[PDB]
């Protein structure tokens, strides 16, 4: 259940 | 079955490894293991994103899965690099 999107998710919050 | 597309996949699975536990210590504030994971996931991105994937003989699911595998790949390495030079320039909000 390797999900690349989900890394997308947590880097775009990370800038927040 | 071909070859050109387990180091995709190898590199895929590597990548997410590292990239996630980047972004775990990342979250946590332990911005210098952070920097390890993410360079470690970088060096896998852009092996599996190097692997030629359009040609003629590249037909079938199996290169279809590896190149939308490649397409992830494409997009996190985008994503890493520029957390990367953030981190490393100490500018980390």
């Amino acid at each position: 259940d390797i999900d690349f999107d989900d890394l997308s998710r947590r880097f775009e919050e990370l800038k927040k | 079955e071909p070859a050109e597309i387990k180091i995709i996949r190898e590199a895929y699975k590597k990548a997410f490894l590292f990239v996630n536990k980047g972004l775990n210590t990342d979250e946590l504030g332990q911005k210098e293991e952070a920097k390890n994971y993410y360079k470690q996931g970088i060096g896998h991105l852009l092996r599996g994103i190097s692997i030629s994937s359009k040609e003629s003989e590249h037909t079938g699911p199996g290169w279809e899965s590896a190149r939308q595998m490649q397409q992830k790949m494409k997009e996190t390495l985008q994503n890493v690099r520029t957390r990367l030079e953030i981190l490393e320039k100490g500018l980390a909000t």
